[PDB]
């Protein structure tokens, strides 16, 4: 078992130990656990105990072809964040040799602090409830208990630094039961290190796997196949069917969702059409003959092999984006040219109001937060923006934006400025006085506008709010207006524009004022406060 | 010996999340804190601790060594208060102050073995390929607020000398950093001051006289358009949120009719008696402004585009006790992220002079883009506070207005 310093563990503050009933089982459970804890009981991972215990653990007895400590837990405190995050083949090296050791049951061969010990109590029943039941505890960490995959991995860190620090060299990544070990050694000198390793860990009692459980690249991780030269996607498998219920669709889109990231072009529109109106998760919708059709043409896409390659230090790293459509960005980061280690896409981000290049500048932002994590360094950005569109634009938006070193790829479609509010009232150019106005509780508006050339113009609105109105008005400007045109207004809305000038919107109108936008020459934009 | 410190009453350590960190950094911070292991002042820890600070590595204008700066923002809101020194109002009148870097001093005093659990902090590996690298304080830390009080009586206790040998000179200490004010001029200053750090040493270029916080200045022209009008009327009748004298009812008559933007309108003698009033109120800030020291400091910034950005610091809305203008420094010309840290890192030291407590920022930067990349160009041993805002259009009109030698 152990020679290793326990942790001291506590319960959560002021709470106590559990003291649940003993739940009954048959004359079959309980002489099949009479078995299997008096083994335990010798191997040094348990102990029986008396009457001097009122707390209490309920133990079931499942055949495999069991201690629910639920509660036990909620009262045991918190410990710091067992590893989360796990790493990713985009940041992984490549290796000569990969070997993983098993170091399954290392939990009951690390020593539970011993004070707490007691709080892990449980009994084995009787037939039907008779005289006492055997009771026991745990001097180990407890399969399922809070405090023992931190525990342990703190533990198997401890007794790794000596190793480590014997051979650089040599990687070793502690995940679960399993000690993902590599190097680049030759196989041999790697075969012999991963024995003296082996043999290290028996030191400390952790009685490392066999042959026949052992195992071996490639490695499923995520959603790749890892081998130490390269990793591959593992082959994603869409389901035929003559009867396709409501989870069978979405568990469905939900696996191409993920698909999208490696794989372009994977599309989800119309297989997403087939969820509108849903009574039941069980309900039966009969494919629509586009759903037919688009689900087997990724069938295909899916049928395709991607392969990768490792992260290689002494090589530059390189993320080119491309606007997939408005709102949407692929990006590929790789060192050498089709040699991709990661891929992937951003949703239609459907923002309230904003503009291709902010929604570049986010896109640029989530990768280099990703790639840092990955990398600890940031990519060298190709971006379909001229250089000079960013200029422009950055420099005089109202808030900090930012691009780190960057150079331009004319891969169109381009992003750029769609339309430019002129800095400076347009002589010649007609002037729209408009104004917008509705009863907010009758929803009853008018919209309209008087140019300094005599136009004017009103319409009646029905079921409006007053920021319609006062779009609306704006919007007719640029309707009964030329290519080039002034415009006053009192909008507070009508303001933001000018500031932002966005090129997408959550509200209709607001695009068909941008698509009206875009389409003049000139376009003065002029707030003024109101009465 | 050590002190018992401990946290306001029911309140829990800190258990902020460590963000990522570059490699360049991450082989700094760990050879940093191998170094201070050694020396004793930290120790690694153990999964039953799950409190954690965020730290990260800068380069203190002047290095190729990063220093390694936490952020204790919330274990200092999350600890006990000692009711430092009183503010010397005469600081901010000094004609230079010079700051010094001096957490160095800490580390000499042990920090109360029950309190440490608290200062946990964790070294990211990168790809997660490593378990973080979990320490803790052994000593006191910098920029943590217990430290310059713990340390006062010894560090009082060292000024003194150098304090009755210049009387002339102020000595402000804020958390890691010590505030150096005189009037000596520029050479018999700098020499002054080495001629403190020597003596600090044997143990462990600021101008507040030229802050002339400045007028708002309208524009004057030979003939005004419709349009030209219109934009004076809108800054004149937000302007009127602070100084209720102003009026645009003369003005806004002038505004009668559906004439073209471009057109020009003669001014109305008393559109005129109405402006030349107006350009009189702006003449000198509103009356009335008195800061409260049981309220929180309020720093606001916008972005005025070409290098340019302007602030105010205030209590209360429209009642501004500073206001100022920022314009970016050589090399930040393509770093929108740079020229506001740098700017944030300025107005907080401005702050710290006048007033001796930092102010709550106010910035128009998406939280993504400010905490991804804000570290890179921080160089304060302190960290403010701050929370994301979208600028009111008008709010940066009227302020780009503020007058310029
Ligand atoms: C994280 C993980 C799945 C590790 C084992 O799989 C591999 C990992 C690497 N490269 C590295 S840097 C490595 C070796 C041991 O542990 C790590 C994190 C390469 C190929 C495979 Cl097959």
């Amino acid at each position: 078992i152990s020679p290793i310093e326990t942790v001291p563990v506590k319960l959560k503050p002021g709470m106590d130990g559990p003291k649940v009933k003993q739940w009954p089982l048959t004359e079959e459970k309980i002489k099949a656990l009479v078995e299997i804890c008096t083994e335990m009981e010798k191997e040094g991972k348990i102990s029986k105990i008396g009457p001097e215990n009122p707390y209490n653990t309920p133990v079931f007895a499942i055949k495999k072809k069991l201690v629910d400590f639920r509660e036990l837990n909620k009262r045991t405190q918190d410990f710091w964040e067992v590893q989360l995050g796990i790493p990713h083949p985009a940041g992984l090296k490549k290796k000569k040799s990969v070997t993983v050791l098993d170091v399954g049951d290392a939990y009951f061969s690390v020593p539970l602090d011993e004070d707490f010990r007691k709080y892990t109590a449980f009994t084995i029943p009787s037939i039907n409830n008779e005289t006492p039941g055997i009771r026991y505890q745990y001097n180990v960490l407890p399969q399922g208990w809070k405090g023992s995959p931190a525990i342990f991995q703190s533990s198997m860190t401890k007794i790794l630094e000596p190793f480590r620090k014997q051979n650089p060299d040599i990687v070793i990544y502690q995940y679960m039961d399993d000690l993902c070990v590599g190097s680049d050694l030759e196989i041999g000198q790697h075969r012999t290190k991963i024995e003296e390793l082996r043999q290290h860990l028996l030191r400390w009692g952790l009685t490392t796997p066999d042959k026949k459980h052992q195992k071996e690249p490639p490695f499923l991780w995520m959603g790749y196949e890892l081998h130490p030269d390269k990793w591959t996607v593992q082959p994603i498998v869409l389901p035929e069917k003559d009867s396709w219920t409501v989870n069978d669709i979405q568990k469905l889109v939900g696996k191409l969702n993920w698909a999208s990231q490696i794989y372009p072009g994977i599309k989800v529109r119309q297989l997403c059409k087939l969820l509108r109106g849903t009574k039941a998760l069980t309900e039966v919708i009969p494919l629509t003959e586009e759903a037919e059709l688009e689900l087997a043409e990724n069938r295909e896409i899916l049928k395709e092999p991607v392969h990768g390659v490792y992260y290689d230090p002494s090589k530059d790293l390189i993320a080119e984006i491309q606007k997939q459509g408005q709102g949407q960005w692929t990006y590929q980061i790789y060192q050498e040219p089709f040699k991709n280690l990661k891929t992937g896409k951003y949703a239609r981000m459907r923002g309230a109001h904003t503009n291709d290049v902010k929604q570049l500048t986010e896109a640029v932002q989530k990768i280099t937060t990703e790639s840092i994590v990955i990398w600890g360094k940031t990519p060298k950005f190709k971006l379909p923006i001229q250089k000079e569109t960013w200029e422009t634009w950055w420099t005089e938006y109202w808030q900090a934006t930012w691009i780190p070193e960057w150079e331009f790829v004319n891969t169109p479609p381009l992003v750029k400025l769609w339309y430019q509010l002129e800095k400076e009232p347009i002589v010649g150019a007609e002037t729209f006085y408009v104004d917008g106005a509705a009863n907010r509780e009758t929803k009853l508006g008018k919209a309209g506008y008087v140019t300094n050339r005599g136009r004017q113009k009103v319409v009646t609105l029905t079921d409006t709010t007053n920021q319609k109105t006062e779009l609306q008005a704006i919007y007719l400007a640029l309707q009964d207006s030329g290519l080039e045109v002034n415009i006053v207004t009192d909008s507070q809305y009508a303001l933001g524009i000018i500031q932002a000038q966005p090129d997408q919107s959550e509200s209709e109108l607001v695009n068909q004022i941008i698509e009206q936008l875009i389409k003049k020459e000139k376009v003065y934009l002029a707030w003024v406060p109101a009465h | 010996e050590t002190v018992p410190v401990k946290l306001k009453p029911g309140m829990d350590g800190p258990k902020v999340k460590q963000w990522p960190l570059t490699e360049e950094k991450i082989k700094a911070l760990v050879e940093i804190c191998t170094e201070m292991e050694k020396e004793g002042k930290i120790s690694k820890i153990g999964p039953e601790n799950p409190y954690n600070t965020p730290v990260f590595a800068i380069k203190k204008k002047d290095s190729t060594k990063w220093r390694k700066l936490v952020d204790f923002r919330e274990l200092n809101k999350r600890t006990q208060d000692f009711w430092g020194i009183p503010h010397p109002a005469g600081l901010k009148k000094k004609k230079s102050v010079t700051v010094l870097d001096v957490g160095d001093a800490y580390f000499s005093v042990p920090l109360d073995e029950d309190f440490r659990k608290y200062t946990a902090f964790t070294i990211p590996s990168i790809n997660n390929e490593t378990p973080g690298i979990r320490y803790q304080y052994n000593v006191l830390p910098q920029g943590w607020k217990g430290s310059p009080a713990i340390f006062q009586s010894s560090m009082t206790k060292i000024l003194e000398p150098f304090r009755k040998q210049n009387p002339d000179i102020v000595i402000y200490q804020y958390m890691d950093d010590l505030c150096v004010g005189s009037d000596l001029e520029i050479g018999q200053h700098r020499t002054k001051i080495e001629e403190l750090r020597q003596h600090l040493l044997r143990w462990g270029e600021l101008h507040p006289d030229k802050w002339t916080v400045q007028p708002i200045v309208l524009p004057e022209k030979d003939s005004w358009t419709v349009n030209d009008i219109q934009k004076l009327v809108g800054k004149l009748n937000w302007a009127s949120q602070i100084y209720p004298g102003i009026k645009v009812r003369q003005l806004c008559k002038l505004l009668r009719g559906t004439k073209a933007l471009t057109e020009v309108i003669p001014l109305t003698e008393e559109a005129e008696l109405e402006l030349a009033e107006n350009r009189e109120i702006l003449k000198e800030p509103v009356h009335g402004v008195y800061y409260d020291p049981s309220k929180d400091l309020i720093a606001e910034i916008q972005k005025q585009g070409q290098g340019q950005w302007t602030y105010q610091i205030y209590q209360e809305p429209f009642k501004n006790l500073k206001t100022g203008k920022y314009a970016r420094m050589r090399g930040a010309h393509t770093n929108d992220v740079k020229q506001l840290t740098e700017a944030v890192q300025k107005i907080t030291t401005e702050s710290i002079v006048i007033w001796g407590k930092t102010p709550k920022f106010k910035l128009p930067i998406q939280k993504e883009t400010w905490e991804t990349w804000w570290t890179e160009y921080w160089q304060a041993t302190w960290i403010p506070e701050w929370e994301f805002v979208n600028t009111p259009p008008l709010v940066k009109l009227w302020y780009q207005l503020e007058k310029e030698p």
